[PDB]
RNA sequence: CUGCUGAUAAGGUCUUCAAAA
RNA sequence: GGUGCAUGGUUGUCGUCAGCUCGUGUCGUGAGAUGUUGGGUUAAGUCCCGCAACGAGCGCAACCCUUAUCGUUAGUUACA
RNA sequence: GGCGAAGGCGAAAACUUAGGCCAUUACUGACGCUUAGGCUUGAAAGUGUGGGGAGCAAAUAGGAUUAGAUACCCUAGUAGUCCACACCGUAAACGAUAGAUACUAGCUGUCGGGGCGAUCCCCUCGGUAGUGAAGUUAACACAUUAAGUAUCUCGCCUGG
RNA sequence: AUUGGGCGUAAAGCAAGCGCAGGCGGAUUGAAAAGUCUGGUGUUAAAGGCAGCUGCUUAACAGUUGUAUGCAUUGGAAAC
C-alpha cells in the first residue's frame, strides 16, 4: 500500500495546532476529544484523503496536466518544493505570491517573456555590455528568476495547485476558487474546509510530517511521469527520515503575550 | 505649464534648418527671409490636397532652389505638366524674374508618420463636420500601423461648437518630450470651423537618433525610392 | 447573438487638489436570449472604453437561466439591499409587464410573459441584483423531486 | 506653555452622446 | 471698433516642486480603494526591500551647451 | 470589579429590612407573560416652614484683557450646596436598543455557588466583558447578554 | 402596510417598577358543539357588473339566457 500507520503516527501526521487555534467546521477530521491538547487526527481520514489526492494528481499528470507547487513559508518547505522541483519539473513560487498570479495570467506571463527573452540576450552575449550595464542586466535577470524562476517553464495556466498551507496561502487558494481550479492541500485545523476541495488532514508545522507528505505528492507525480518514486510504496528502511536542526519534539503553538489589543482610548 | 516649442528645441543639434543661405547685408537677409516664408506659406496653404510634408529652400547669390517634399505629387505635376508651369510662374513673381529657379519635388517615403500632414488631415476632417473622437481614433490608428513610436494629439477650441472651450489629448505610446536624442516631429495646424478656430498639435516620435551630427540625413523619406523631378 | 442593451449611463466623479475628476459608469445588460444574462457595470474617462468594459465584464460573469413554458415557475421575492422585486408566473399571452431594469434583464435572458413589481428602491443596480437573485434562487420542479423522493413531478 | 487673534454683498458656467467603426 | 467670459496661438503662477494618471487584476451594493501607502536612501514617485498587486505613460535623472586638467590636429591677422 | 427594576450605592458599628445565585428523591398542580386606566419610586436644579453654615459658588462689586467684555483670568461674595418635614416629577433619566419564551459555530478573561482537594489549574450551573463565522443591515456594525430564526402583549412613528 | 412598513446611529422603546380589566398561554382524557369545515332548504327586488346571442348599415345602445355575496334554519364532521 502507500504508507504505514505506524510511520504516519511516528512522523506525527496525527497532530494538529494547540485546541485554542482550531476551525469548528474542521470537527469531521478530529476524533472526540480528549486530554491531548495538540488536537489528535483520525488515521483512516488521513490515509482515505492522502489516496483520494494522490489517485486525482496522478490522473491529472498522466494525461499532461500542469500543475504548481506553492510554498512561501518556513525555508525549510522553500527548500523542500525546490528540491521537489528538481526531482519532478513542475512548477512553483517558493517566494510570495504575486497577486493575480492566476486571475491575472497575461501580465505575468509578459513577464516571464520578458525574463526568457533577457536570459537569451545574455547567454548569446556581446561586448557592447561592458561592465556596468552587463551588471545592470545580470541584476535584473537575479531579480526576475528569484521572483519568476519556477513560473517560467509554463506558458498556460496551471490544472493544479498543491498548497503547503491554505490559511497562509488564502490568496493562491482564493485565485483557484474563483478561476475554478482544484487546489489540494494540508489542512492543519485551523483552515476553512470550504475553499479546499482535495483537503488532506495533516500536520503543517513538523518539518518531517511536512516533508513526508509533499513528498508522497510528488511522488506521485513521479511515478505518473515515470521515474523511480521516492517516499510512496516503499518500506521503512527507506522512508525514514531525520528532523532538521537550528525528549520528544514539540508542536506546540506558543507567544500569545504578542497579540495586544488594538490601539485604541482616548 | 508652458512647454518650449518640440521642434524649437531640436534645432541646430539633431535637425538641420529648412533654409540654407547666407545674404549679403541686413537690407538683403530681411528681402530673403520674407520670401522664402511667402513661397512656403503658398506651398502650404494652397495645392493643398497633395500633401506637402515640408518644402526646404537653398539660396546662393544669386540662384534659387527649392525641394518640394510630398506625399502625392500628381497633383502638382498635373495633366501632363500643367500646374507645374503655373507654380514655377507663380515662385518666379513672388522672388523674381532675374533669379534662376531650381524647382525639385520629392515624392516623400512612408508620409503616414510625418506631423505635417497627420494634422493638415486631422484639420480637413475637423472642418468636414467628422465627429472628433472618431477622427482621432482613426488618425492614431493608422499613424501606429504606419510603424512609429508614440503619438501625441491634443486637439484644443470651440469643441463640436460648444460655448466653452475644452481639449482633448490622446498620447498612445511612449514620447519623451524632454529627451533630444529622441527624433520628434512636431506640426501644427488650424482648422477653420462654421464656430471658429480649432487648433491641433501633432507629436510624433519616430525612433531615437543614435548617431551623432547635425542631420545631413533624410527623415523618413528613405523607406521607399525617394526620386521625382521637374529640375534641370 | 448575444444582444445587449444600456440601462444606465452615470456620470459620476471626483475631487482632486483642484478641479473634478469626471467619469462615465455604465450599467449593461449582456442575454442571448436563450438562456445565459450577465450584467456589467463599468467606469471609464469615455463612453466607448466604458461601454466595451462593461460588456467585457457582463460577458465574464454569465449565469444559467431556465424557463418554464416561456416562464418563470413559482412566484419569488428577490432580495438585494432595499430593493425588493416580486416576480408572478404568467400565461401564455401577457407578455412582459416588466418595465426598466428588470424589463431589461427578463427580455435579455429570453422569458416571454412575467409579472413584475418593484416593491423597494428604484437604483437601476440594486434592482437588477433582486432580479437576478429573484430569478437565481428558483427551483425547477426536477431537483425538488430529486430532492423529496417524489417520481418527477408527478402528484 | 498657555497675550490677543473679529468679519468677507447677490445670481451663476463647464459636459456635448454612443448610436459605432 | 466691442466682446481674452465665444476662440487658436503665446505667456505668468503654484514650480524645476515632485507629483499626475492609465491598462489588466482584486476588494466594495456604490461613490471609490489597491498599485502611488509601510521601512531605508536621495534634490526627486531616485532606487532598493516589504506588500493583492503586476506593469506602463508624462514628469525626475541622463543624452545637449559652457567653465575647470591634458593629448592630438593648424600656426596667420595669433604667439615670436 | 460587586449589588438594584431604574435613579443610585464606597470611613466603622448596631438594629430593622429587600431581592438574587446553586442543589433539591419534598409540596401546591398552569396558580404564568404582557398590561390601556390606577398606584409606587424617580439625578441635579427649584419651592414652603424650621435649623445649620467650614469649603465652594449662580446673582453682585472691583481689578485685568479687549475696538467693546454685561464673558474666559484674579480678589471678594448672597441665595444654594447640608439636616428634618412637605412639594416639584423633568435629564444625552443612554446599552440612544420594552418585557417574556424556544433555537443557532467557536475562542480568550473575569465574578459567585457546587464537584475534587495546597495555591495554581479541571468540570457543571449562572452574572458581567472582549474577539469572532453563519445570519441581519443603507453602511457603521450586532453577532448565544443579538440589531439572527419566530411567537405573544404593551408603548410609539408617518416630510421640514 | 389585515393582505402589505418600521422604532441603536435617519420620525418613532414611556425614566423605572407593583400591577386590576383586556389580549395570549404547558401536557393527557371525556362531553357538548360557541367559533371552523361541509350537505339540503328559504332569501338576498328589478335594473347595473362578467360570459354567450339577437337587432339596429357594424358599433355606442337596446333586448335575451346564464352568472355570485351574505343571513337564517336543519342535517353531519370533531383535527385546531
Ligand atoms: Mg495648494
Ligand atoms: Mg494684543
Ligand atoms: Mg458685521
Ligand atoms: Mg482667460
Ligand atoms: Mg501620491
Ligand atoms: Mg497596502
Ligand atoms: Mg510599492
Ligand atoms: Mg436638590
Ligand atoms: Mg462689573
Ligand atoms: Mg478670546
Ligand atoms: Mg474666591
Ligand atoms: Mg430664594
Ligand atoms: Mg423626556
Ligand atoms: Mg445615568
Ligand atoms: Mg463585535
Ligand atoms: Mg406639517
Ligand atoms: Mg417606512
Ligand atoms: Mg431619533
Ligand atoms: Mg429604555
Ligand atoms: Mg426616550
Ligand atoms: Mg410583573
Ligand atoms: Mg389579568
Ligand atoms: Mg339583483
Ligand atoms: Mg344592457
Amino acid at each position: 500500500e502507500l504508507v504505514s500507520l505506524a510511520k504516519l503516527g511516528e512522523m506525527r501526521t496525527h497532530v494538529g495546532m494547540v485546541k485554542r487555534y482550531w476551525n469548528p467546521k474542521m470537527g469531521f477530521f478530529i476524533e472526540p476529544e480528549r486530554k491531548h491538547n495538540n488536537d489528535h487526527f483520525v488515521l483512516e481520514l488521513q490515509r482515505q484523503s492522502l489516496q483520494t489526492a494522490y489517485n486525482y494528481v496522478k490522473e491529472v499528470a498522466q494525461n499532461n496536466g500542469q500543475i504548481l507547487f506553492v510554498g512561501t513559508k518556513n525555508d525549510y518547505v522553500k527548500k523542500l518544493v525546490n528540491n521537489i522541483a528538481k526531482r519532478v519539473d513542475v512548477a512553483f513560487i517558493t517566494q510570495r505570491w504575486l497577486g493575480g498570479t492566476l486571475t491575472n495570467f497575461k501580465t505575468l506571463s509578459i513577464s516571464i517573456n520578458k525574463l526568457n527573452k533577457l536570459v537569451e540576450k545574455q547567454a548569446e552575449n556581446a561586448a557592447d555590455l561592458t561592465k556596468k550595464e552587463n551588471l545592470m542586466l545580470s541584476r535584473e535577470i537575479e531579480r526576475l528568476e528569484k521572483f519568476f524562476g519556477g513560473v517560467k517553464s509554463l506558458k498556460r495556466l496551471p490544472n493544479l495547485l498543491i498548497v503547503d498551507d491554505p490559511v497562509y496561502e488564502k490568496n493562491a487558494v482564493a485565485e483557484a476558487n474563483i478561476l475554478r481550479i482544484p487546489v489540494v492541500a494540508l489542512c492543519n485545523t485551523n483552515t476553512n474546509p470550504e475553499l479546499v476541495d482535495f483537503i488532506i488532514p495533516a500536520n503543517n508545522h513538523q518539518p518531517q510530517s511536512t516533508c513526508l507528505l509533499m513528498n508522497l505528492l510528488a511522488d506521485a507525480v513521479a511515478e505518473a511521469k515515470a521515474m523511480p518514486t521516492m517516499f510512496a510504496y516503499k518500506p521503512d528502511e527507506e522512508i525514514q527520515i531525520e528532523i532538521p536542526q537550528k525528549k520528544q519534539i514539540t508542536s506546540q503553538r506558543l507567544n500569545i503575550t504578542r497579540n495586544p489589543e488594538v490601539l485604541t482610548r482616548e | 505649464g508652458q512647454k518650449v516649442n518640440s521642434n524649437g528645441l531640436r534645432f541646430g543639434i539633431n535637425k538641420n534648418w529648412i533654409s540654407r543661405w547666407t545674404a549679403n547685408s541686413h537690407a538683403q537677409t530681411a528681402k530673403w527671409l520674407i520670401e522664402d516664408e511667402k513661397i512656403r506659406n503658398l506651398f502650404f496653404v494652397n495645392y493643398r490636397n497633395a500633401q506637402v510634408s515640408n518644402v526646404e529652400i537653398e539660396r546662393t547669390q544669386a540662384t534659387v532652389d527649392v525641394f518640394v517634399y510630398a506625399a502625392q505629387p500628381a497633383f502638382l505635376i498635373g495633366s501632363e505638366n500643367k500646374n507645374i508651369q503655373k507654380i514655377t510662374k507663380q515662385i518666379k513673381q513672388i522672388i523674381g524674374r532675374t533669379t534662376n529657379l531650381d524647382l525639385t519635388i520629392n515624392e516623400i517615403g512612408s508620409p503616414m508618420l510625418s506631423a505635417r500632414i497627420i494634422a493638415r488631415d486631422l484639420a480637413n476632417a475637423i472642418e468636414a463636420r467628422v465627429p472628433l473622437r472618431t477622427a482621432m481614433r482613426q488618425s492614431l490608428i493608422k499613424v501606429l500601423k504606419a510603424g512609429a513610436n508614440g503619438i501625441k494629439v491634443l486637439v484644443s477650441g470651440r469643441l463640436n461648437g460648444a460655448e466653452i472651450a475644452r481639449d482633448k489629448m490622446y498620447i498612445e505610446g511612449n514620447m519623451p518630450l524632454s529627451t533630444l536624442r529622441a527624433d520628434i516631429d512636431y506640426a501644427l495646424e488650424k482648422a477653420q470651423t462654421t464656430y471658429g478656430v480649432i487648433g491641433v498639435k501633432v507629436w510624433i516620435n519616430r525612433g531615437m537618433i543614435y548617431t551623432k551630427g547635425l542631420n545631413r540625413t533624410p527623415a523618413h523619406i528613405l523607406h521607399p525610392q525617394k526620386k521625382q523631378p521637374n529640375r534641370q | 447573438e448575444f444582444e445587449e442593451r444600456i440601462v444606465k449611463l452615470k456620470r459620476i466623479s471626483k475631487t482632486t487638489k483642484g478641479g473634478r475628476n469626471m467619469r462615465f459608469s455604465v450599467l449593461v445588460v449582456v442575454g442571448n436570449r436563450k438562456g445565459k444574462i450577465g450584467y456589467g457595470i463599468a467606469k471609464a474617462l469615455e463612453v466607448p472604453n466604458a461601454i466595451k468594459k462593461a460588456i467585457k465584464a457582463a460577458h465574464n460573469s454569465l449565469h444559467t437561466i431556465e424557463i418554464h413554458k416561456g416562464s418563470i415557475y413559482h412566484e419569488v421575492i428577490g432580495r438585494s439591499g432595499a430593493s425588493r422585486v416580486l416576480l408572478k408566473p404568467a400565461p401564455q399571452g401577457t407578455g412582459i409587464i416588466a418595465g426598466g431594469a428588470i424589463r431589461a434583464i427578463i427580455e435579455l435572458a429570453g422569458y416571454s410573459d412575467i409579472y413584475t413589481k418593484n416593491l423597494g428602491r428604484n437604483t437601476p443596480i440594486n434592482m437588477i441584483h433582486a432580479t437576478m437573485d429573484g430569478i437565481l434562487k428558483q427551483l425547477s420542479p426536477r431537483r425538488v423531486a430529486i430532492l423529496r423522493n417524489k417520481n418527477l413531478n408527478e402528484l
